[PDB]
RNA sequence: AGUAGUAACAAG
RNA sequence: GAUGAGGCUAUU
RNA sequence: AUCUAUAAUAGCCUCUC
């Protein structure tokens, strides 16, 4: 018989034109399980393998070992090295300089003003960061206000001041306290029978050694990423401490205003400023081919890119850019390359042991790996516990002097690959090379006489990228003819074609509530038409679908339908009671009445003028309990604002002092808030104590209160008497 | 409530844990504790939403009265926990069918913004869907229109003195501007029940402007963006006219650049005068006739006044600099470029304009009369006025003229460019540049004695009048009839020729509200991909009728009006010279009886131009035509183009990303034709590549190549040939 | 520098260019080919194309799944009242005296004049769902001191070879069936002409993906998992029968709730989003499994009755398997429907592309031509080695069958097998429009597609359908080798 | 068992 | 147990 | 001529085997 192949699509079809096609965006992506132990491993292992050859010491400050492969010796190979010449980097700083007069300079000059008015709580804007204090991870902001709270034991006072000089100072003096005391949490164990083991967390104050704070705030904690596409093997994150965090800023800031003057960056711009940037680039390089020869693009991406860049190049980067700063400024972008060579990787969760006849299982931990012998161990995780024992330091991590853990000088690496895209040539050779970098991914566009000129021009550049540490992915990377290639996972043809299949997985439900998914999903929808090239059909198919999964979702189907189930019933009563049904939302059980051309108007407004008068009283009352009301205060939006109120209550936890702490700060706030209507609108500024603003806040409310006759004699004299109290 | 808040105070100051954090966290210190959470926030909320919306009571309640009016259960329901009330979205319905019945003023008034959305979006008028390449160039534009519009900072300035006056700092003087709108605001806002935040937030929406960037064609005005995804795609447009009122400067601004494209287009055709007419009879300016636009508005630039001469109204010979109205008087001017030393040492690429110009020049309430030489500010005389105004207008006088101090006058950082790499214009760059740093302009301009004339007096730097004065500045106490000629050009009663399409500048620019064309060439106004498109389609769909004529005829099939379009987008230097080889190309096809199809169609719509040959009688060589716009606009005449390119094997046309089929419009005996037979003009391909004549010779090379010499020629990588004379 | 350190730089660190030949790209995957390993077998989360359907008429009335199930099953009550089995395959480690005790359990309580469907924790019920089947967690002290707890040496996917039953799901998938599966809800009325065109392409394009088998299977597939999810967050310490079902339409407007069989729910203690919860599932077929016993190693089959459709009667076999899910897979199902899209925004595109070279909305022409225009045709498959062409309807049929098997047979292997073979894909691509493409090194990138087939049924049948296309390309491409030569 | 895949869940 | 950077989106 | 300016939270997409 006839039998189906899709790939035949691609006879009548150009690879980029369907390629979408070839994303399977609509499968399930891969999850990370159990222990990320082993990739870490992993990662340090060939982190030191790749720069084995250079030179091996002892730290002096916290006793581990120590391995600098830059100036080393040239690789002999195509295996990956780490062996940059600092020579090499700073010829090609130089041609960059020159090539742009003025664009070093400028750009320390707007970091350094920049860093002069930043504040300490700029800190606070992060993910899960690295707590050294309970050697966990916490919220950004619970993390910054530990270490506070922590350094205002040890007599440092500088986050005070508010700015962040102040507080990367007070790091930096902290890093020399001889002895470190803080607050930890501790857990009590109870016997709760059914036995279970209940742990209740408490505050309790702890002291380590010089040489243990210095380690834990170089310490950089690991995990497995999740949900990643593309890739068979999962790999392993790493998050650094507010100590790093402090200085990576300013270095990430110089290195965002260089790169945002360079035309071979593809960093910081995205989306449609980028396809822009990218097709312009494209077409001046077609434009300026030699007449007669050939151009051909190189698309490619660097292997191992951060196992092979070493901090000690960025220190002399940094060192080169900020030529003409004061000292100061110098020594403060200096830090985070100096922090970062002397890191240390927390390995994670440890292993798991199990007896498979008696159904038991273990949870080694990372300080306990070597206390069983190595035959217990799998294969894979003997030998790389064997090649991680020179690195192994006694309290369960390692030395990772070598190597950028977790792309956390994204926009450094592009100025080290743009650097190196600016050499162009090599010994005057007939040909001439340009390109575009974002990271490890970037595309050389070669112009010269004759193909093998420009094999010649590519094996120059692959060259010249083994000298500054960068190591093309010669599995990965291809070429051919100027007019067709790859970048960033975009893909030109003649023009950017359309991948919409990297847009489905935002297609579905949010997820925040019934009123804002709704709007959410209008906007995508609306978005992707402009953007993705989604044609007006399958944009109403998209808005069926999503009516589909909302209604499923948050189980308000149709009035008039017979779905079953808690809330169809009141829809169900509803839709009866409503005369101008047309004007109920979907979440009530109303029609849809969303087109193309009204992707862009909210819902409620949509169907504003429908509504029945009762219902609309009931949706938009400014009393209803279901939204947060500031404390009575009116709330304009509906109902279907709702809030889940997401207790992360892990099983066998009971935070009752946790929850103690944060309820405090809570009110202190909210209190805070109350004589302070514009805090939640604008950050306040002020180097005193809230106590004191409240208070000068509170006394001059009641004055004016009794002076413009709001306030009576007896009133006024509570309010002062209490005032003199406080 | 201040008495309350001193007791909560003193409530909270009992416990000493709250005392502790009270009096050791500071005010700037708040914005930390604000954001302490001792746990970290689930991820993946689509995935928790499903789940949660599986579960008894996911949603949390607010106590009070209202909450307590929720029963415990309804028909059989729970709604609400018999700590933390909670209940389900089973009570937010039953909340919605038999809670109480509350206003809606609030609603109404926060939400403005989107009911004036609605409003516009209504009150529109859909025109026809054409299918069709469209030409979409990414560009940053606003999303939603606003009626007042400040930065960010201002616009937060003033919605602090609006809601928290108390709680405001510095009186910045950058909000003096908008005083008296925020009183409108405190008038509005005097007894309004609404949570400060969400006020605060409708005033940013109403306010604070958000622009982004992305794909447009032909409207970037934001009451078009808001449609933007139902204007077009990339093959198709729609007409849409949105409702509510257009400013005027967008009006102006489509009109001049409708006039710019109907000038293009009609230079190029026999008898541009009547062309030019009939396109603009035809033009609409969103939902307005281009004459009557022109007729309105007082302003415009070259194109607009040819376009009024054409259409029999009087020009005026106004010009818009930003903040500056100039009105012509005498002289010539013609831009060149040209690379000028920047004050700052970099290199700019500049328009400078030459000859003397005198204008009538206002801004606000400034007046003056400003004499303008090459890169010299000769005189500017002006009368009493504003102090602001005079020295704005001053500035912008000395920025305008392009004066060699001026240009040396720039000590700091200029942007010529955005971040996407697209060109700025260098004046209004300059312009923005000294508006707020005047004072390094002053000083680098100079000096002199203040006139001692019974009427003129010099003004300083120091914003007065006195016996010191910066040059040229001196203080004062004190239409044309034009006939078009066949080329577009305007000439008074003497003779002389004030303006001419030479004149038109040739940037493309988008225009802010759609234009429209009522004829069935309208496909001929649009960008160079769309003309080379929508050419090579209609040469495919003649092409059995153009092959005839041309194995019959000789030169009438190469005049015709889609070529006519298609020249437009040819630059005049170039179009003689590509028509001559196309024309030696073909005939040769023709005559030696080696045809293939794919170059003919390629190079058919070049040979509409009249021949330019070389001195020597002989066509131009050309290995790629460029066209105008962009640098992958080019045909490559052996080998494919981003524009045009062929595949044999499946005898598939690619053009502009659009795949034809060649099948049947094909002779499959072609396929062993050779290519080199038609790629030069006067050379045939004389058998296989001999490596005695060495290596592959260059256009250059070729043209001075005596008849019957033999060459080595490299058509495409992996395929040499040699031809002859 | 730079120089300098290049001059004394050995000439072994090179980027070795290689001009890239049809001849060099070699089939993906050989091992795929030999006979040694196993074919690759079933391992879906429902049936597809061996589904069968007990399909009970409709009112209209969504009454209940329970009532739903007990309708269909008084109906046929033939099936309903077999109580003693005739096994026709067992899986290597069931115990089809439970699995068979569990289907009766399941029949008797959905039949049942109750309306809760929770199963007792019987020992078989036990066994099926796993009970107390995790390992006790010890002290740390006490596993370092035991010799015998060591690190469990990690379970490989096994390689597998082609197996014919993907193409023939492949080839059923896609044709066009006489049931409507698909649910979509109402939008608003059209004003804007656009909003017209859009509709009247929506009317093809629908039509075409609705009648498809494909469309039948997506519905299944999205119903189950949202009861699923449901049932596993509402009982989590509970034994629940969730039946498998779906509601078609005729071309005549009647409706019917089609029952597919029955799930098991086990104890659902999902904490985090891997952790998994068995579904012992029970599902009507008319396959025998016995004419290809490969693809049904994890299969139990009993033979429960037969059925009449025609003059002949067709057996009827109970397909038990245990099976396993997780919160995140459950989510996914959920939102199976936007394997739509994918296949529509595709095919869409197409259909602009030719309006933009007409002047006029290409839709009908595409479908069925018209005056100017005959439809338009792909390549669609082989018919004994020689090139097939098909209809516009046809390759959308095909295009949303390959995204729904993206979604049923996704995992890492099949994202890592579609980036490596993309890039392969865009050499070929270069290839074909003779832009030269080089490489350096293609045995890498081979070996980095290829590390990704090892036991995925999807990927095993991408690799096959890539070898033969990649073989009809050299083909076409020879004749692209004597052009201007 | 099963899910699944370099490590986990199969309740705590 | 779920990180850094960039872009876009919704809300306060 | 949008170059300037831009508080916080959350989501989606892109970027060691
Ligand atoms: O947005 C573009 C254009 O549409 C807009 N513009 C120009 N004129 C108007 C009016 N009248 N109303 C609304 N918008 C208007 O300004 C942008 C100009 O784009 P572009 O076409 O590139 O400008 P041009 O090529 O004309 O050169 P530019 O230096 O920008 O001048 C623009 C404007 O200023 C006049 N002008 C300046 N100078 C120094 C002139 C000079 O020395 N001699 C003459 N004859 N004109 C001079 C231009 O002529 C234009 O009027
Ligand atoms: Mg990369
Ligand atoms: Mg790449």
């Amino acid at each position: 018989g006839m039998n189906i192949n899709p790939y035949f699509l691609f006879i009548d079809v150009p690879i980029q034109a369907a390629i979408s096609t070839t994303f399977p965006y609509t499968g399930v992506p891969p999850y990370s399980h159990g222990t990320g132990t082993g990739y870490t491993i992993d990662t340090v292992i060939r982190t030191h393998e790749y720069s084995n050859k250079g030179k091996q010491y002892i730290s002096d400050v916290t006793g581990c070992t120590m391995v600098d492969p830059t100036n080393g010796p040239l690789p002999e190979d195509n295996e990956p090295s780490a062996y940059a010449q600092l020579d090499c980097v700073l010829e090609a700083l130089d041609r960059m300089d020159e090539e742009h007069p003025g664009l070093f300079q400028a750009a320390s000059q707007n970091a350094m003003e920049t860093l002069m008015v930043t504040t300490v709580d700029k800190l606070t804007q992060g993910r899960q960061t690295f707590d050294w204090t309970v050697c966990r991870n916490q919220p950004a902001a619970t993390a910054l206000n530990t270490t506070i709270t922590s350094f205002r034991l040890n007599d440092l006072n500088g986050a005070d001041k508010g700015g962040l000089i102040p507080f990367c100072q007070d790091i930096i003096d902290s890093l020399d306290r001889p002895e470190m005391t803080f607050f930890s949490v501790k857990n009590i164990k109870k016997k709760l029978p059914a036995f279970l083991i209940k742990r209740i967390p408490m505050k309790v104050k702890d002291k380590i050694t010089k040489v243990e704070y210095i380690k834990r705030a170089l310490s950089l904690n690991t995990m497995t990423k999740d949900a990643e596409r593309g890739k068979l093997k999962r790999r392993a994150i790493a998050t650094a401490g507010i100590q790093i965090r402090g200085f990576v800023l300013v270095v990430e800031n110089l290195a965002k205003n260089i790169c945002e003057n360079l035309e071979q960056s593809g960093l910081p711009v995205g989306g449609n400023e980028k396809k822009a940037k990218l097709s312009n680039a494209v077409a001046k390089m077609l434009s300026n081919c030699p007449p007669g020869g050939i151009s051909m693009t190189v698309t490619g991406d660097n292997t191992k890119w951060n196992e092979c860049l070493n901090p000690r190049i960025f220190l002399a980067m940094t060192e080169r850019i900020t030529r003409d700063s004061p000292i100061w400024f110098r020594d403060f972008c200096s830090i985070a390359p100096v922090l970062f060579s002397n890191k240390i990787a927390r390995l994670g969760k440890g292993f798991m042991i199990t007896s498979k006849t008696k159904r038991l299982k273990a949870q080694i931990p990372c300080p306990d790996l070597f206390s069983i012998p190595l035959e217990r161990y799998n294969e894979e995780t003997r030998a790389k516990l064997k090649k991680l024992k020179p690195f192994f330091n006694e309290e369960g991590t390692a030395s990772l002097s070598p190597g950028m853990m977790m792309g956390m000088f994204n926009m450094l690496s592009t100025v080290l690959g743009v650097a190196a895209l600016g050499i162009k040539n090599i010994g005057n050779k007939e040909y001439l090379w340009d390109g575009l970098q974002s990271s490890d991914d970037f595309a050389l566009f070669v112009n010269a006489k004759d193909e093998e000129t420009c094999m010649e021009g590519i094996n120059d550049f692959y060259r010249t990228c083994k000298l500054l540490g960068i190591n093309m992915s010669k599995k990965k990377s291809y070429c051919n003819e100027t007019g067709m290639f790859e970048f960033t996972s975009m893909f030109y043809r003649d023009g950017f074609v359309s991948n919409f299949a990297m847009e489905l997985p935002s297609f579905g439900v949010a997820g925040v509530n019934e009123s804002a998914d709704m709007a959410i999903g209008m906007t995508i929808i609306k978005n992707n038409m402009i953007n993705n090239g989604m044609g007006p059909a399958t944009a109403q198919t998209a808005i069926q679908l999503f009516i589909a999964d909302y209604r499923y979702t948050y189980k308000c189907h149709r009035g008039d339908s017979k779905v079953e189930g808690k809330r169809m019933k009141i829809i169900k009563e509803l839709w009866e009671n409503t005369k101008g049904r047309d004007g109920l939302l979907v979440a009530d059980g109303g029609p849809n009445i969303y087109n193309l051309r009204n992707l862009h108007i909210p819902e409620i407004v949509l169907k504003y003028n429908l509504m029945d008068p009762e219902y609309k009283g009931r949706l938009l009352h400014p009393q209803n309990p279901f939204v947060g009301h500031l404390s009575d205060y009116d709330a304009v939006s509906g109902t279907h604002s709702w809030r889940t109120k997401r207790n992360r209550s892990i099983l066998n936890t009971d935070q009752r002092n946790m929850i103690l702490e944060e309820q405090c700060y809570a009110k202190c706030c909210n209190l805070f808030e109350a004589c302070f209507n514009s805090a939640s609108y604008r950050k306040p500024v002020g180097q005193h104590s809230m106590l004191e603003a409240m208070a000068h806040r509170l006394r001059m409310d009641a004055r004016l209160d009794y002076e413009s006759g709001r306030m009576s004699k007896d009133d006024f004299e509570k309010a002062m008497a209490h005032l003199g109290e406080i | 409530m201040t008495l309350a808040k001193i007791e909560l105070l003193k409530q909270l100051l009992r416990d000493n844990e709250a005392k502790t954090v009270l009096k050791q966290t500071t005010v700037d210190q708040y914005n930390i504790i604000r954001k302490f959470n001792t746990s970290r926030i689930e991820k993946n909320p689509s995935l928790r939403m499903k789940w949660a919306m599986c579960s008894n009571f996911p949603l949390a309640l607010t106590k009070g009265d209202m909450a307590n009016r929720i029963p415990l259960e309804y028909k059989g329901i729970q709604l609400k926990t018999n700590k933390g009330q909670m209940c389900s979205i089973a009570a937010v319905t039953w909340w919605n069918t038999y809670g109480p019945i509350g206003d809606t003023e609030g609603f109404e008034r926060v939400y403005e913004s989107f009911f004036l959305r609605k409003m516009r979006l209504d009150n529109a008028t859909w025109g026809r869907i054409t299918f069709g390449p469209v030409e979409r160039v990414r560009k940053r534009v606003l999303l939603n229109p606003l009626t007042k519009e400040m930065p960010p900072d201002e616009a937060s300035n003033v919605i602090m003195e609006i809601l928290f006056p108390k709680e405001a700092g510095i009186p910045r003087e950058s909000t003096w501007i908008h005083r008296e709108l925020i009183k409108e605001k405190r008038e509005k806002l005097k007894g309004t029940m609404i949570t400060p935040i969400v006020l605060a937030y409708m005033l940013e929406r109403e306010l604070v402007a958000r622009r982004r960037f992305l794909p447009v064609a032909g409207a970037t005005s934001a009451e078009f963006i808001e449609m933007l995804h139902c204007l077009q795609g990339e093959n198709w447009r729609q007409i849409y006219h949105p409702g509510g009122n257009k400013l005027t400067e967008s009006r102006s601004q489509s009109m001049i650049v409708a006039c710019r494209k109907i000038i293009r287009r009609s230079i190029v055709a026999s008898n541009p005068l009547e062309l030019a007419v009939e396109i603009a009879n035809k033009t609409v300016i969103d939902t307005e006739p281009l004459k009557s636009c022109l007729a309105a508005i007082d302003g415009g630039d070259v194109a607009c006044d040819i376009i009024r001469a054409a259409l029999g109204l009087k020009i005026r010979q106004r010009q818009r600099f930003g903040r500056l109205e100039l009105k012509r008087i005498s002289g010539r001017g013609f831009k060149n470029d040209e690379e000028i030393l920047i004050g700052n040492g970099t290199i700019q690429k500049i328009g400078i304009w030459d000859g003397e110009e005198e204008f009538h020049v206002r801004c606000g309430e400034c007046r003056g009369i400003l004499k303008k030489s090459k890169m010299k500010l000769e005189k500017l005389l002006i009368n009493s006025a504003k102090k602001e105004d005079m020295r704005d207008l001053i500035i912008l006088c000395m920025v305008f003229s392009q004066d060699t101090r001026m240009f040396q006058g720039v000590r700091g950082e200029i942007n010529f460019l955005n971040r996407a790499g697209q060109l700025l214009s260098p004046m209004y760059q300059l312009q923005r540049y000294f508006l707020n740093r005047s004072n390094d302009l002053f000083d680098q301009w100079g000096y002199e004695e203040s006139p001692k004339a019974s009427e003129l007096h010099g003004i300083n730097e120091s914003m007065n009048a006195s016996d010191y004065t910066l040059k040229g500045v001196v203080v004062t106490r004190n239409t044309e009839k034009v006939s078009i000629t066949k080329n577009l050009s305007l000439i008074k009663r003497t003779g002389e020729v004030i303006m001419g399409a030479n004149d038109v500048s040739e940037l493309e620019s988008q225009a802010q509200l759609m234009i429209t064309y009522d004829t069935p060439k309208m496909w001929e106004m649009g960008t160079t991909k769309e003309l080379v498109q929508n050419t090579y389609q209609w040469v495919l769909k003649n092409l059995v009728t153009l092959k005839a004529q041309f194995l019959l005829g000789k030169e009438d099939m190469f005049q015709w009006d889609a070529f006519e379009a298609f020249e437009s987008i040819i630059p005049q230097k170039m179009a003689g010279q590509y028509s001559g080889f196309a024309r030696a190309v073909l005939k040769q096809m023709r005559d030696q009886e080696v045809m293939k199809t794919d170059q003919f169609i390629k190079l058919l719509p070049f040979c509409f131009s009249p021949p330019k040959l070389r001195s020597n009688g002989e066509p131009y060589q050309f290995l790629k035509l460029v066209l105008k716009g962009g640098g992958e606009n080019f045909i490559e005449v052996r080998k494919g183009s981003p524009l045009f390119s062929y595949n044999p094997q499946t005898e598939v046309l690619t053009i502009c990303g659009r795949m034809m089929s060649l099948k049947g419009k094909i002779e499959d005996e072609e396929r062993n034709r050779s290519m080199g037979n038609a790629v030069l003009a006067g050379f045939l391909v004389s058998g296989k590549y001999d490596p005695d004549l060495g290596d592959f010779k260059t256009i250059e090379e070729l043209e001075k190549l005596k008849p019957g010499e033999k060459a080595n020629i490299l058509l495409y990588q992996g395929k040499p040939v040699k031809v002859v004379k | 520098a730079i120089e300098r350190n290049l001059a004394r730089m050995s000439p072994l660190v090179s980027v070795t260019p290689k001009k890239l030949t049809w001849e060099d790209l070699r089939p993906i995957g050989p091992h795929i080919y030999n006979h040694e390993l196993p074919e690759v077998p079933y391992n879906a989360f429902l049936l597809m194309s061996d589904e069968l359907g007990l399909a009970n008429m409709t009112e209209g009335k969504s009454k209940k799944p329970k009532t739903l199930a007990k309708e269909c099953l008084e109906k046929y009550s033939t099936l309903r009242d077999q109580t003693d089995p005739i096994l026709i395959m067992k899986s290597e480690k069931a115990n089809e005296n439970f699995l068979w005790k569990l289907w009766r359990d399941c029949v008797n309580t959905i039949s049942n004049e109750e309306m809760s469907n929770e199963l007792q924790k019987t020992n078989y019920a036990k066994w099926a769902t796993g009970d107390g089947l995790t390992y006790q967690k010890i002290m740390k002290e006490v596993a370092i001191d035991d010799e015998t707890m060591c690190q469990e040496e990690p379970k490989i996917p096994n390689k597998c070879r082609v197996a014919a039953w993907v193409q023939t799901e492949m080839n059923l998938l896609s044709t066009l069936t006489s049931k409507r599966a698909l649910d979509l809800p109402e939008i608003g009325p059209d004003v804007a002409p656009v909003e017209h065109v859009g509709s009247e392409r929506r009317k093809y394009f629908v039509n075409e993906i609705n009648y498809c088998k494909a469309s039948t299977v997506m519905m299944k597939y999205v119903l189950f998992h949202t009861s699923l999810l449901n049932e596993s967050n509402a009982s989590m310490g509970k034994y629940k029968v969730i039946p498998i079902t779906n509601r078609v339409v005729n071309e005549k407007g009647e409706s019917f709730d089609m029952l597919y069989g029955l799930a098991v729910k086990g104890q659902s203690h999902l904490r985090g989003d891997t952790d998994v919860v068995t579904v012992v599932t029970f599902e009507f077929s008319s396959t025998d499994p016995r004419v290809d016993s490969g693809k049904w190693p994890k299969y139990t089959v009993f033979r429960i009755g037969s059925l009449f459709v025609s003059g002949r009667e067709k057996s009827v076999y109970l397909y038990c398997r245990v099976n396993g899910t997780n919160k995140i897979q459950m989510k996914w199902g959920m939102e199976a429907r936007r394997c739509l899209l994918q296949s529509m925004q595709q095919m869409e595109a197409i259909v602009e592309q030719e309006s933009s070279i007409q002047g006029y909305d290409m839709t009908k022409a595409c479908f069925k031509g018209d005056r100017v225009n005959s439809p338009k045709t792909f390549s669609i498959g082989t018919q004994e080695g020689k090139l097939v062409k098909g209809s516009f309807g046809k390759a959308l049929r095909v295009i949303f069958t390959k995204c729904l098997m993206h979604y049923v047979f996704g995992n890492a292997q099949l994202e890592g097998f579609s980036a490596e073979s993309r890039r392969l894909l865009l050499l070929i691509q270069a290839l074909k429009d003779r832009k030269g493409p080089w490489v350096f090194d293609l045995e890498g990138m081979y070996s980095g597609i290829e590390e990704c087939i090892s036991n995925n049924p999807w990927v095993i049948q991408s690799a096959y359908w890539f070898n033969e296309w990649l073989g009809f390309e050299k083909e076409g491409s020879k004749v692209l080798e004597s052009v201007d030569e």
